[PDB]
């Protein structure tokens, strides 16, 4: 019940996505835009 | 018990269909994509034998 | 005397029966007209069909979103009904 | 029964509740999606022919390059191409995960999931969208300073239209996060639903239902992220 | 009344008064009356192009590269050439049909279609 | 007057709303939908094929909604919540 | 002081209506929409009749089987009202 | 508070919904064919014959569904279930 | 209270229903084949009197379903069924 | 609970859902027609004094559907049919 | 028992409700139509402006007029109920 | 309770007012708005040109939708009636 | 013998569902409109995308707001009902 409001896993979720974003941010996207230069 | 074990036909069903249907045309696009890198990586070496 | 709680869960199922007859339509119709549009830009110039998937579901997302939505606020209503007492 | 929400795994710190259910699911769509790039790096060769997880990663960059380059050059906004990617394939596993067989039943009558996607929790959405509302809005800040983000904001492309362009500025993050919670949310309803009728006539509307979904999902994470790249676009600009 | 004038490019073709202008325009087949709006189209691969008079036999015109330009004043099919349906000799119109070039064969299938076969 | 009396008449109206907005927003949009592929085959003989593509697409886009209201139906009229 | 299945029968006799009205609606804009399409056609293409007759049985077959449904439906409702007592 | 009454006035405003319903969406249809038609005719007066016939297999389809209604509202309202 | 009270309550109501559907359907019909006669007369003059054989086939269409609907509407205010 | 509360009651709902119903229809018709009419005199000025012939007999058609509302919507109200 | 002015109150306040609703619907889709013819024909020929509001006022009177109607008579539902 | 009947009549009344408004705003924009994108991808450079006429539709849509709010506003604070 | 409070609830969630109805109604065709529009106009003109946001943006925003503005009320209609007693 009760929805809408939103608990404590609103930050933890951040933690997570943060985390994943971090590695996005330099482990894959840098070097596939590194490999589409070079292609 | 008895829906769990609807459920698991079910995903059979998408299962069987997704590999029916639906991956052959996606490993083909894939092989396509391999197909092309394979044939520029040629031409650039062909390109620097010449 | 009659429940509180029945004459409040009678007039919450009415709000969200009104919650999807209303998304739902919004749907079906910005559905239509964008899945017209697409496909008259695509046989117009099926060249161009590739670019069109684009604008096309920028307009689904911005239709869909005013109909699922909808649905989020007829659970609201229907399973934890507010001031159901 | 039906039992629409009944968070498990619940529980307290500091406070403030936590739902384990999501926040499992999350986990293991972030380990996934961790997984993924630690083999697309162990396999990236540019020489030699690309890996399959490589090709999947760098289309979904091209595409994410594509839409920014229409919308706005990558040195205006350099950043905002791994935050669209990242979202995407976040949304997108989270969503086509759920249609693995983890259905099982109560004893209660009722059909209960043991990975429930983060989506169809409020929380997840609303982390999602607050996230790139901030992020978008510093963009915006930092690209045009501070005094000046809010007063074109209010401004909007017309002056005169000044209120209406407000409550834009409070939609977009809303309409960002509730839709998908619809998205996902009536799933958990509809399997749900499907559970009513037996196993010998659940397989067919279940299979149905979820080959539907996974089409869904994709459509979901596609329009969030390209949303959200748009959104970026429309913070940053002159 | 309106204007008919079947011109082209090397010489003009016919020229008079008509009661109606039926042809087959690229979007769709148009029947031009005294009063119709300011046009401009361009006929199909193959048109025909049929006039019809106060009393008098139409014309069934085959057109090869056809433009149509309607005014309040006149009517004006502009044609790389046309010609008519007593010229047309049944014979090429069913040979030349369907040929190996698409030119010749809309050519054709126009005459087809002024003589009646289509 | 027994409570359930109620709620079952209120879920009767609700689903009966739920489904004439879900009939009337499918119906419509399958139409416009196919007024647009049956100009674009009349425009284009040829193109019939590579026209299904984005048109069943919309027709999925639309049909998805019809039905996902008629699934509520039955958690309206066989699941009504809160019927208690 | 009043018999439920009363109140019941009512309630589904709206909600019977409900679907009933909003099936027709639907299925006639529909139909008038599809049926424009089919007319431009034959208007602009004479000969794309033969052609244009195969869509047009499937635009008005979906238009159409969302109406019968909505039919259907009467049978569960009007006669099978759920909920009975 | 006689049962009965009840069952007709809920039985009415059904018939009610179900007229409007009807009544809008073949209102609605014949006025997109006859436009359809219109349009066609302007365009190529001559073609006026050859476009009844597939109009009508639209409208004669459109009350298909009208005059359906009309049907069930008697069920409903002449014969009215549980009565 | 009078049972019948409650009949003709919800045949007043039914017959709003059914007034306002056919009004909606007859506005919504006359407008579209309006809207088509008004185009066509602006692209061939010429054709106004061919033009209104097929206009005024959809008009007494549309209106027709909507008389209908008064036809139907004053029973319910007049002759209620069940009363 | 006295009836002709109720009397009342259902005839100003019925009034109202046909006045709404009306101005929907006239609004819609009216828009539709005046469209037409605009955009042929935007391809015309010439056009401009015949088009009202054809257009002012559509809003014709339409108005008086309204304004049959409006006079049977007003019996519903004032005169009540069935009210004691 | 209750006050039959009380269900005389509310049945007329649904009753402006929903007339207020037709009027809006109409109003605003009419008026929206009228725009948008105004808008092509201003964007597909610059200077017919000067000509373009004669039509189109006509057809937002032959609109708005509908509305305010609705609102005048909409008063009468909610001040001068009948039988109250 | 009379006005606990009058004030739900309110509130009803209320909601129908602001879904038509809703409805009649939202679609009126939405053809304003075709209109105004269909001029600009047309001509681009009547931008300022189309501004003029499309805020005038949207003003007056927007006049009936803000009348709507009035109204409603009066219905659900103001009951007459009470 | 009723609750005031469980009227003026039964009221508040029904016209709630109804300023819901009518806001998605309005926000899904007015999107599907402007995403008719915005398509039709990439299909002409594909490298048009970026001046036809500015409309767009502009179409959507209004309709967008609209509709948010009633959902806000609707809130006010719900969580803090007028009049509630």
């Amino acid at each position: 019940s009760n929805f809408l409001i939103p608990n404590g896993t609103f930050f933890a979720v951040l933690i997570i996505f943060l985390i994943v974003l971090g590695v996005i941010s330099k482990w894959v996207v840098p070097p596939i835009s590194k490999v589409l230069a070079e292609r | 018990m008895s829906i769990f074990i609807g459920q698991l036909i079910g995903f059979a069903v998408i299962a069987f269909i997704i590999v029916k249907w639906v991956v052959p045309p996606v490993r083909t696009l894939m092989r396509n994509q391999q197909e092309a890198v394979r044939a520029a990586l040629a031409e650039s070496a062909e390109a620097a034998k010449k | 005397d009659l429940d509180p709680n029945a004459i409040i869960t009678a007039g919450a199922l009415i709000g969200g029966g009104l919650i999807m007859g209303g998304g739902a339509i919004g749907a079906g119709i910005g559905d239509g007209i964008a899945g017209n549009a697409l496909i008259s830009g695509i046989a117009r110039q099926p060249e161009a069909q590739g670019r069109l998937f684009t604008p096309f579901f920028i307009t689904v997302g911005l239709v869909e979103a005013a109909y699922f939505i909808n649905l989020a606020f007829m659970a609201l209503f229907v399973f934890a009904t507010p001031g159901l007492q | 029964a039906i039992h629409v929400g009944h968070h498990t795994l619940v529980f307290e710190l500091f406070g403030m509740t936590f739902n384990g259910d999501t926040i499992l699911a999350t986990a293991v769509t972030a380990v996934i999606v961790i997984a993924l790039a630690f083999y697309l790096r162990a396999k990236v060769t540019s020489t030699g022919v690309p890996s399959g997880v490589q090709l999947f990663w760098e289309a979904l960059t091209i595409q994410m390059r594509q839409q920014i380059e229409g919308s706005i050059g990558m040195k205006i906004a350099p950043f905002v191409l791994p935050l669209s990617v990242t979202i995407f394939v976040f949304i997108l596993i989270s969503n086509w995960l759920a249609v693995l067989p983890l259905q099982y039943g109560g004893a209660d009558g009722a059909a209960a999931e043991l990975y429930k996607a983060p989506a169809s929790d409020i929380n997840f959405v609303l982390a999602l969208a607050l996230f790139v509302f901030v992020c978008y809005h510093a963009a915006g800040i930092w690209r045009r300073g501070i005094v000046g983000h809010p007063i074109k904001v209010v401004k909007g492309h017309v002056a005169f239209l000044a209120p209406i362009n407000i409550v834009e500025e409070l939609a977009k993050p809303i309409s960002l996060a509730l839709r998908l919670f619809g998205n996902i949310f009536a799933g958990g309803i509809l399997v749900a639903l499907i559970a009513m009728f037996p196993w010998y006539i659940q397989w067919f509307p279940n299979a149905v239902w979820k080959t539907f979904d996974l089409f869904v999902g994709l459509i979901q994470a596609f329009i969030f992220s390209l949303l959200t790249i748009l959104y970026f676009s429309q913070s940053m600009e002159l | 009344d309106l204007n008919v004038e079947i011109v082209a490019v090397e010489r003009e073709l016919w020229s008079g008064p008509a009661t109606f202008v039926f042809t087959r325009t690229t979007a769709g087949e148009i029947g031009i009356l005294p009063r119709h709006i300011p046009l401009v189209a361009q006929l199909v691969d193959d048109a025909m192009v049929r006039v019809e008079r106060e009393g008098e036999d139409d014309l069934r015109i085959a057109v090869d590269g056809g433009f149509l330009s309607v005014t309040e004043e006149t009517v004006r099919i502009l044609v790389e050439n046309a010609q008519f349906e007593s010229e047309i000799d049944a014979d090429a119109a069913k040979e030349d049909a369907a040929s190996d070039d698409e030119r010749t064969a809309a050519w054709g299938r126009a005459r087809l279609r002024a003589l009646g076969q289509i």
